[PDB]
RNA sequence: GUACCGAGUGAUCGGUGGUGGAGGUAGAUGCAGAGCAGAUCUUGGUGGUAGUAGCGAUAAUUUGUCUUCAGCGGCAAAGACU
RNA sequence: AAAACAGUGAAAUUGUGUGUGGACCCGAAUGGAUCGGGCCCGUCUUGAAACACGGACCAAGGAGUGCACAUACACU
RNA sequence: AUACCACACACAAGGGAUCGUUUGGCUCCUGGGACGAGGAAGGGCGCAGCAGAGAGCGAUAUGUGUGGGAGCAGCAGCAAUG
């Protein structure tokens, strides 16, 4: 049960809040679980998927496959994974997008600011965990 | 006619730049849903009231 | 894809269909009606005579107040007509099926027009101005067409 | 399906051949397409059917009601009960002399198999037995 | 006659664009606008509630009024170079 | 939603075979914006009449030739008109 | 003013094919000619099949409701 | 009635009812009740690499500072020197 009356439980309101999200709230939509080993290598339980990271598909047509993330579509919430595609009548191949939550991370791309992003989150935990 | 005031001329100039179809590249954009520009006019079918 | 209005085998038949054609509906079905069950070479010969005013199309359903004519006696009626615009279209359509027949490896002979039908397409709107400040409709009535010809068993 | 209630076997044909096939169509439903066939009583001031002139059709009423014993009886000599569960057949265990079961349309294939198996061992007649499960 | 033939003579134009309201309703001979009463200081009485709500605050852009509300929310902080003047006052 | 078949004096109810592609009832009670043929009813869609009535006040048009792809369109030569 | 899903896709109305009839309904039948009975509904009116008015056709919408105050009945 | 007119059924047309769905409306409650001579409210005109309408913004028409951090929806180009 919910006892805070400032938070809404309306279906109409929850749905609008989802689809009209922007900025950091949009980034929260692209989160995926880490594998059991990585959850010992790092403190975090889940992270936003980025290009170059390595993922196992755990639901759908392409179940059991593994591959590298090629692109991240923020407007239509989908991820393109290397080697997951369909062939047209022409023989031409189109990558099919997968929803973030159907993936699981196997190796992290550590290019750019990723190491600082991870550090910032670990500290935020401990700050309140140790109190 | 040939004699015009400055105020009448600016109204004609603005009414002439607005009278154009949707550019052909916009139709390819993922989020774009318009078919035809409903604000297009013809001198044979409407008056501007520039007077 | 198109669902033709009846069931005949793909082997031993040839087909065509067109949509929204801009020949006039009522004129076209009077043409189609008379060439049903006719042999294809006979059909093409007959339609050539209509273009030259040597033979006519008889009329039976869309026929009120029509003119009487000695050429109609060949079909046991008095009433007939010469709808040039519809005849030119149907003639072209039939000639193309002989190309298809030849290319497909049937004979150019013993082909008989087994099925043919016309349907109404949606109206194209127009206007005419009348007296006392009124406006009245002035629309156009196009058509859709199907044909299937088959080889006689004989 | 060719089955009959054993208590009525030597009588069922007399019963069936005795049932009326009269229909009570609404007045002038034959004249305009906007009036459906479903019965409504005419209430006009001039109306020839309400006033019961000879040559107009007949109106419904209590005189046409069937005898209390024959009423509701299917042509196989049983009355019907609707079922949708295995636990429904359990009700018929005392009544199987006069009543039979009809599985509701929305029950799907996998479940129908379980209903029919139970019907066989309890000794209950099911009239939709073939149903969708012919394939 | 009073119908079609009299329509041919209708080539003069009594109203032009008003400089206060845009509405092509300034009567040149009377020296007055029929929408907004220019050149009188106050705006005209509008005929009914339906017609007046079409020209109320919030029907346009409200540029200044929106900024003022944001500044009030923030506590009127001013330009940060000049904090010392603010603090003294 | 559509064909058939059964049950009821009747308002209506049930099943079977194709189509459709995600929700739905049976019993007892509660609240109502709760049942249509009509109002020169309101809105939207479609017939018969009908390939019919009409489409041609004014100076007028013919021949060749190219396009057009089938425009008395353009160009030459005549014939007219304001 | 109109205009939701690139779903489902009714009726009016049209073409083709196959059957049955010559406006149609009720009662009763034949291998087959048909026999008997029936004027067009709604409405005002002493009185309508009317030379009384409304109605070309189909879909969808479309008319005894809420509150206050006394009241008789049924139920607690 | 060979071909017209009517009705029934199957297939193709013609129209948008029905059922399933909804980032909209309405009602009640709680907060708020903040404009202008330091030029308001309202009107006009300009500003994009390809740009009509609408949105955003004023010739500084995506500038500065703080907190964050991965892409910019099409095509060509940009981006941890943000
Ligand atoms: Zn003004």
């Amino acid at each position: 049960m919910k006892f805070n009356k400032n938070v809404t439980a309306s279906r109409r309101k929850n749905r609008k809040a989802h689809f009209t999200s922007i900025g950091l709230e949009r980034t929260k939509l692209m989160n995926a679980p880490l594998s059991k080993d990585l959850k010992e290598e790092y403190g975090i339980k889940r992270i936003a998927v980025r290009p170059g990271d390595m993922v196992k598909v755990v639901s759908g047509e392409f179940k059991k496959k593994e591959g590298v993330v090629m692109k991240v579509n923020r407007h239509d919430i989908k991820i393109e994974v290397e080697g997951c595609f369909v062939q047209k009548e022409d023989g031409k191949k189109i990558n099919k997008g997968i929803h973030p939550s159907n993936l699981r991370i196997i190796k992290l791309s550590m290019e750019k600011d990723r190491a600082e992003i991870i550090n910032k989150k670990v500290e935020a935990m401990k700050s309140e965990v140790k109190a | 006619g040939s004699i015009k005031t400055r105020r009448i001329k600016v109204q004609l100039v603005s009414a002439l730049k607005k009278n154009r179809c949707i550019p052909q590249w916009k139709r390819a954009c993922p989020g774009f849903k318009q078919q035809y520009n409903f604000t297009k006019r013809s001198w044979k079918r409407k008056t501007l009231k520039a007077c | 894809a198109h669902k033709y209005s009846c069931d005949i085998s793909e082997a031993t038949s040839v087909r065509s269909q067109y949509n929204n054609i801009k020949i006039k509906f009522k004129n076209t079905r009077e043409v189609c009606n008379i060439i049903k069950t006719m042999e294809l070479n006979k059909a093409i010969a007959y339609l050539n005579d209509v273009l030259r005013f040597k033979k006519c199309i008889p009329v039976f359903r869309f026929a009120k107040k029509c003119g009487r004519t000695p050429q109609a006696k060949e079909f046991g009626t008095d009433k007939g007509k010469w709808p040039v615009k519809s005849v030119a279209f149907v003639k072209k359509m039939l000639e193309d099926l002989l190309v298809e027949a030849e290319k497909k490896g049937l004979g150019t002979s013993e082909l008989v027009i087994k099925h043919i039908q016309v349907n109404q397409a949606p109206k194209i709107y127009g206007r005419k101005h009348g007296a006392f400040g009124r406006i009245k409709p002035y629309n156009k009535s196009p058509s859709h067409i199907e044909v299937i010809a088959v080889k006689r068993e004989h | 399906m060719d089955i009959v209630n054993p208590s009525l076997s030597k009588v069922i044909d007399i019963i069936n051949k005795g049932k009326s096939k009269k229909q009570f169509k609404r007045f002038q439903s034959w004249r305009v397409k906007r009036v459906s066939e479903s019965w409504r009583k005419p209430r006009g001031i001039d109306n020839r059917m309400r006033r019961k002139f000879g040559g107009a059709p007949d109106m419904p009423g209590i005189g046409y009601k069937k005898p209390n014993a024959i009423r509701f009886l299917l042509p196989n000599g049983y009355r019907k009960i609707m079922v949708a569960c295995v636990k429904d057949l359990e009700a018929l265990i005392s009544l199987n002399s006069f009543y039979c079961a009809e599985i509701r349309h929305a029950v799907g294939s996998k479940k129908r198999i379980e209903i029919l198996e139970r019907a066989e061992e309890l000794g209950i007649l099911v009239i939709n037995k073939e149903g969708k499960l012919v394939k | 006659s009073k119908g079609t033939p009299s329509n041919g003579k209708k080539n003069k134009r009594n109203h032009t664009t008003c400089c206060r309201c845009g509405s092509v309703s300034f009567h040149k001979q009377k020296g007055k606008c029929s929408s907004c009463a220019y050149p009188e200081k106050k705006m005209k009485k509008m005929q009914n509630r339906k017609a007046m709500l079409k020209k109320t605050t919030g029907t346009g852009k409200m540029r200044h009024m929106k900024k003022e509300r944001i500044s009030r929310r923030a506590g009127y902080p001013g330009n940060p170079i000049l904090k010392e003047i603010r603090n003294k006052i």
